[PDB]
């Protein structure tokens, strides 16, 4: 359902957009464990970004965001034959 | 101190997320599309997809702290025109039966009257 | 614990994704603008179908295909052919679809290699290299003006069979693919044919070759060494091939792993026969096939 | 199924930008058995084709 | 409110 | 025998308006070359300069590479020569090309090469092309559909394989093991 | 104020760390510091190494992987469509275009003496003297054809591949269409030399290049059965295989 | 790993196609890479005769 878990996307992008909005590198100094912490709640966007790496299996990013819209267009194109031409 | 509150807050926002993601991922991108027939059933699909995706590359760039933050972003508002398209396109087929059906009832008004 | 499935019904002969379904005799249209293709015979404007089939319209192609026929050739498939005949220096070898392929007699892997050239003795050995009834891996070159295509084996993969089974099907439920040889646990392997035919065999080293002597190119020998865990484990194989093809399901490799896994409820490998379990196996695939992908 | 000798002469228009991709790709789709010829004008880079090909179809060659 | 802006904004910031 | 070469036509043919004109210069000894005229034209002029009935050959690029048909005497009128962007001083390997149709094997005492210039030209130039150098010979490899296709109808190989073995990337190839062999120093010292 | 705490804690942290400079740390600084010198510079040589491996043409390739499929000549698991299916044997032209004409069955309503101008589209590529504006019945159709190949070259433009469509456009040349379509009407060699400069084995030379496209034209039906069209098409192959395009060598 | 000997050494049993004059010796060099099986590319000028080496090779293959 869109409406739903997009709105939790939304409530997670502002919590995205929360974090690195403080200053992060003066605890980073003042331990390892803070950026460790840093690191560890990364390896959840280790993960969590490796769900739709999981879904398809930088410069590999940069590939499959063609191949995704690769398939957003032949839609519509289908569509302009599913409806101009009805 | 400072950092205290907002590394545990968001960081239960993606303990927030993490089972909406795995059900999101539950069925294939094949699957997902091909348990599915009609077209429109299949195009927000492919959009959401990336949706969450754009948002979420932006989100791990964060992490690394990386000063660019563009070619992300450069993705960002084509992922928007493509969403731009379709609903205007889904706009003009409301249009094409909004103003049908009231062709069908203006005709058997027209014997009416 | 049986012998036989003898299950009575007395008194009866018998027991008894939107697109156009088109009848022969029946029109189309008559746009001009159409094309007009397979399936399909007209009057200047009345687009008359011929077969139970779809329409099928391309862009601005209008074509009817069918759904019931024999085996389509093509140019470049991966099948396998049964030898019906020599003639001249041309050999007869059924596909299964409406005629014979041809195949010339230069045309095939010589032992020895191209350092064996030419010679008219070969004629006088066509019997030699070949014989009826026999089965191969083949390559779709190109056609006549019918419709009659022709073959070759340009490679050492292609070549006449040995070392296991013969199986058949019908010719629809073979999925396509860009890939044909297919090696699966159990040292085993399967050579789906296009056209409905299936091989199988014991992995050689060739087929191993493919993921990392030249004399035995028309040899009926086998692999002397042959385990009956070989042999037993071909059966499984065979028997899940005619339960997909009972219950009608497109062929792909992972489901046939899946078939086998699933099999594995059953040790007794002669109750694969069964019409209800050959379902039941098919029904559990289908539900599977609700999961993944 | 016959060949085993070419004789590839102008084989220096591989650097054609019109059509040298036939000569080049028609090379690389020779089964390796076959020996091979090749005869063009003096370039100082020979050796370089050697180099290319010996590998790619597996055999040596002599400039 | 469009559904890109939540990408626009400032956030909250000490 | 010119007339042998209009036999092979139709009488309507035989009396087109190019071969009239141009028959007396071969009448006169003098040919000419290029793309332009028939290619039984084309042919009938090589035979008479190959039996050297024709001493003067107004040629371009063609019988440059047209060989088997030997000169001895090699004139450069326009030095240089446009390639596609440039009226260019012509490159070496070009010239080496274009320098050796003059000088019959067991005939002729030398080669006969004259060039006629219009500038003065610098002097690393006119050895740049007559002292001249060989010309690098390097893959022009690009992409065409027809390719993508019968590759994907033939089973056995991919178009990815071809890529495998491109001479395109030969550049790619050769100077790296020299700095693997900086890494593999690199990765000692390090 | 606040931004100088992060030089605060090194004010205090450095000066509290054990061997701050003692141990000649300094000296054991550059000590590491030359082992961490070693440890960037191999990593970015090997960065450059590794970024030396590829196939550089594959960004090329993934880009056609996208035409075909856009074209829908084959799967999103690449097996070849009828579409694809049908350039097999064509080499001689624009097979990505010459496919969608007939897809576009535009030849329906032309006559032999009007597709074969439309086949004078393709079958030669240098520039010349402007032609005047045919007759219309080879124009629109000639404006037809053009409409097809821009939405093409629009996603060719969406392809990320560097295309000028209106250069696309040009590629086509649309000149010696009249000529062409008065040797469909029996013209004389004599009277066609007339309407152009462009010289005559050139002619010929898309003359004898254009039996090659006719022929190859005449397997396309044969895959589809358009049998209107192999009427049409060797129709057109009697109008033009004739008197002069019979020309054969002395040699041989 | 492959097995070499030196094409300088290699005595040529038979000359597959004889020639009335005295051959170069490149030319020399060149027939017993044929001779021996190996292909070779040779870049020459076109006066020079590599038309000669292709001679060569004909009759070997029809041999």
């Amino acid at each position: 359902n869109p409406d739903v878990l997009l709105s939790r996307v939304i409530n997670v992008v502002r919590a995205a957009s929360s974090l690195a909005s403080q200053d992060v590198d003066f605890y980073k100094n003042l331990d390892r464990g803070f950026s460790k912490d840093l690191k560890s709640k990364a390896d959840k966007l280790a993960d969590m970004a490796n769900e739709i790496i999981l879904s398809i299996d930088w410069n590999n990013f940069g590939n499959i965001m063609d191949n995704l819209l690769e398939m957003s267009d032949h839609s519509l194109d289908k569509l302009n034959c599913a409806i101009n031409s009805k | 101190e400072k950092i205290k509150p907002y590394v545990r807050s968001f960081s239960k926002a993606l303990d927030e997320l993490k089972p909406e993601i795995e059900k999101l991922t539950s069925k294939s991108l094949d699957e997902q599309l091909l348990l599915l027939s009609d077209e429109r059933a299949k195009l927000e699909l492919i959009n959401r997809y990336a949706y969450v995706l754009s948002s979420l590359m932006f989100a791990n760039m964060k992490v690394l702290g990386v000063k660019d933050m563009s070619p992300i972003l450069g993705e960002l508002k084509r992922v928007k025109s493509y969403m731009d398209k379709a609903k205007q396109y889904d706009n003009r087929i409301t249009k094409s039966n909004e103003k049908s059906q009231a062709e069908q009832e203006k005709a058997k008004n027209i014997i009416s009257n | 614990s049986e012998v036989i499935t003898i299950t009575k019904r007395n008194g009866a002969f018998q027991n008894s994704s939107d697109s156009q379904i088109v009848t022969p005799g029946e029109l189309v249209t008559d746009d001009p603008i159409w094309m007009r293709g397979h399936g399909t015979y007209f009057l200047d404007n009345m687009t008359y179908s011929s077969v139970a089939g779809t329409v099928s319209r391309v862009n601005r192609l209008l074509s009817v295909i069918p759904l019931k026929g024999r085996y389509a050739p093509e140019t470049g498939d991966h099948v396998v052919g049964r030898i019906a005949e020599v003639g001249n220096k041309r050999w007869k070898v059924d596909i299964g679809g409406k005629q014979h392929a041809v195949l010339m007699l230069g045309s095939v892997n010589l032992p020895g290699g191209i350092l064996r050239r030419k010679s008219e003795s070969d004629e006088l050995q066509m019997r030699s290299f070949l014989k009826e009834g026999d089965l191969l891996n083949a390559e779709v070159q190109s056609l006549f003006q019918d419709g009659s295509a022709s073959l070759h084996t340009r490679s050492l993969k292609y070549g006449k069979l040995r070392n296991g089974m013969f199986c058949q099907v019908p010719s629809s439920l073979i999925v396509r693919a860009k890939n044909h040889t297919h090696n699966l646990p159990g040292n085993i392997t399967v050579v789906l044919g296009v056209n409905g035919y299936i091989w199988l065999r014991k992995t050689s080293q060739m087929d191993l070759a493919r993921d990392t002597s030249s004399w035995q190119i028309y040899s009926d020998e086998n692999d002397p060494s042959i385990s009956n865990n070989i042999r037993q484990a071909i059966c499984r194989y065979a028997n899940v091939i005619k339960a997909l093809a009972f219950c009608e399901i497109g062929i792909t490799q992972q489901r046939i792993v899946s078939a086998y896994e699933a099999s594995m409820v059953y040790s007794n490998v002669g109750e694969l026969i069964e019409k209800n379990v050959m379902e039941s196996i098919g029904s559990d695939i289908l539900t599977a096939e609700k999961m993944r992908g | 199924r016959e060949v085993a000798w070419v004789i590839f002469d102008e084989v220096h228009y591989m650097r054609d930008k019109e059509r040298g991709v036939v000569w080049e790709e028609t090379i690389i789709l020779l089964p390796d058995k076959v020996r091979y010829v090749f005869l063009s004008a003096t370039i100082p880079n020979a050796m370089e084709f050697a180099e290319w090909i010996c590998k790619i179809h597996s055999q040596p060659c002599h400039i | 409110t469009d559904l890109f802006d939540v990408f626009e904004e400032t956030p909250v910031e000490l | 025998i010119f007339n042998n070469a209009i036999a092979l036509l139709p009488e309507t043919d035989r009396e087109l308006p190019q071969i009239k004109h141009i028959l007396p210069l071969l009448r006169r000894g003098i040919g000419i070359h290029h793309s332009g005229l028939l290619p039984i034209l084309k042919e009938v002029i090589e035979i008479l300069f190959q039996e050297g009935f024709l001493k003067v050959l107004f040629a371009t690029e063609t019988f440059s590479i047209g060989l088997n048909m030997p000169a001895k005497t090699v004139v450069f009128t326009s030095v240089r020569k446009w390639d596609g962007q440039q009226f260019r001083w012509v490159s070496g390997g070009e010239y080496i090309q274009m320098s050796g149709r003059a000088g019959r094997r067991g005939l002729d005492d030398r080669g006969i090469v004259i060039m006629m210039i219009d500038e003065k030209m610098e002097p690393q130039v006119a050895k740049g092309m007559v002292k001249g150098q060989a010309d690098r010979l390097d893959s022009a490899f690009h992409l065409g559909y027809n390719m993508i296709l019968n590759l994907m109808r033939v089973e056995g190989i991919s178009p990815e394989f071809m890529l495998e073995h491109s001479f395109f990337q030969f550049q790619n190839v050769i100077s790296v093991p020299v700095m693997e062999k900086k890494l593999a120093e690199l990765k000692k010292d390090f | 104020l606040k931004l100088m705490k992060k030089i605060d804690v090194l004010n205090t942290k450095l000066s509290s760390n054990p061997l701050t400079n003692s141990m000649r740390l300094e000296e054991l600084y550059g000590k590491y510091s030359r082992k961490h010198d070693l440890h960037e510079d191999m990593k970015q040589l090997k960065r450059k190494i590794s970024e030396s491996q590829a196939v550089i043409q594959l960004d090329d390739l993934r880009r056609r992987k996208r035409v075909l499929r856009r074209l829908g000549f084959c799967t999103p698991n690449d097996i070849i469509e009828l579409k694809g299916r049908v350039a097999c044997e064509i080499s001689s032209g624009d097979e990505l275009l010459l496919t969608e004409l007939i897809f576009n069955g535009n030849f329906n309503e032309l006559k032999p003496e009007q597709a074969a101008a439309l086949l004078s589209c393709f079958a030669f590529q240098e520039r010349c003297k402007e032609a005047p504006r045919l007759k219309p019945e080879l124009a629109e159709p000639l404006k037809a054809m053009r409409e097809i190949a821009a939405k093409i070259a629009k996603i060719m433009k969406d392809s990320k591949i560097e295309v000028v469509e209106k250069d696309y456009v040009e590629s086509f040349r649309h000149e010696l269409m009249e000529v062409v379509y008065e040797w469909c009407r029996g013209a004389t060699f004599t009277q066609i030399c007339k309407m152009t400069d462009v010289y005559e084995g050139s002619l010929i030379r898309m003359f004898k290049r254009l039996e090659e496209l006719v022929k190859e034209l005449v397997d396309v039906a044969n895959t589809i059965g358009n049998s209107s069209l192999k009427e049409k098409m060797e129709a057109v192959l009697k109008l033009i295989h004739r008197d002069i395009v019979s020309a054969g060598s002395l040699y041989l | 790993n492959y097995d070499y000997t030196p094409i300088a050494e290699h005595k040529r049993v038979n000359e597959a196609r004889t020639y009335p004059f005295t051959l170069d010796p490149f030319q020399d060099t060149a027939i017993s890479c044929i001779d021996r099986g190996e292909s070779v590319l040779v870049s020459a000028h076109t006066s020079a005769g590599k038309t000669v080496v292709a001679e060569y090779a004909i009759a070997q293959s029809l041999k």
